This record gives C-alpha cells, sequence and structure tokens, in this order.
C-alpha cells in the first residue's frame, strides 16, 4: 500500500500481534448422593382361619 | 506550457515540470505534505474487554 496506508497497516499490526495471554481454568464438579429404601411387612397365615 | 505537477507511487516521488519558481514553490509543497501521522491514525484497533470482536 501507499508509504501513509504502511504506516497505518504497522500500528494496526502491532496491535493486533499483541502477546495474547493466557488463562488457567479449573472447573471443579462435587456431587453428592444417597437414600434409604425401608420394606418390613408381616404376613400370617392360618390353614383354620385364613392368609393375608 | 506552464509548470505541471505529478508523483509516482513505487519510489513515492513528486514530479514537477516547469519554472524554477515551479522548483521553489513545489519543494515547498513536497515538504508541506510530507508529514507523516502524529500517534492516531486512519486506523485504529480497539481491545474490547467485555464484547467478543
Amino acid at each position: 500500500a501507499q508509504p501513509d496506508v504502511m504506516a497505518e497497516l504497522e500500528q494496526v499490526v502491532a496491535k493486533l500481534d499483541i502477546r495474547r495471554a493466557q488463562v488457567l481454568v479449573e472447573a471443579i464438579i462435587v456431587e453428592i448422593a444417597d437414600g434409604d429404601g425401608l420394606n418390613l411387612g408381616v404376613q400370617w397365615a392360618n390353614t383354620n382361619g385364613g392368609g393375608t | 506550457l506552464a509548470p505541471k505537477v505529478v508523483a509516482d507511487e513505487r519510489t513515492n516521488s513528486v514530479v514537477v515540470s516547469g519554472e524554477p519558481k515551479a522548483r521553489a514553490r513545489i519543494i515547498q509543497m513536497v515538504r508541506q505534505l510530507d508529514r507523516e501521522l502524529q500517534s492516531q491514525g486512519n486506523t485504529r484497533v480497539f481491545y474490547l474487554k467485555y464484547g467478543k470482536a
């Protein structure tokens, strides 16, 4: 380009070529799970009377 | 038959064709516009911080 644009492109480049900063990204996924089933049940069977 | 003005963009050279009064005054006009840019250009680059380019 023209020397006037060359000097303009030279500033654009210098700004655009800036050392891009780095990022360390730690994620922390914590899950906790449990629960209580309970099955208690009573059955009575009698020949004479009847059963449940 | 009077002095005329030109330029080359390969060497970026002013070309005059005419009088020595034209040599005298167009060497002035060479110098008038041979000024460089002062920091701020035609083109800028904005570093956006929270916005995505």
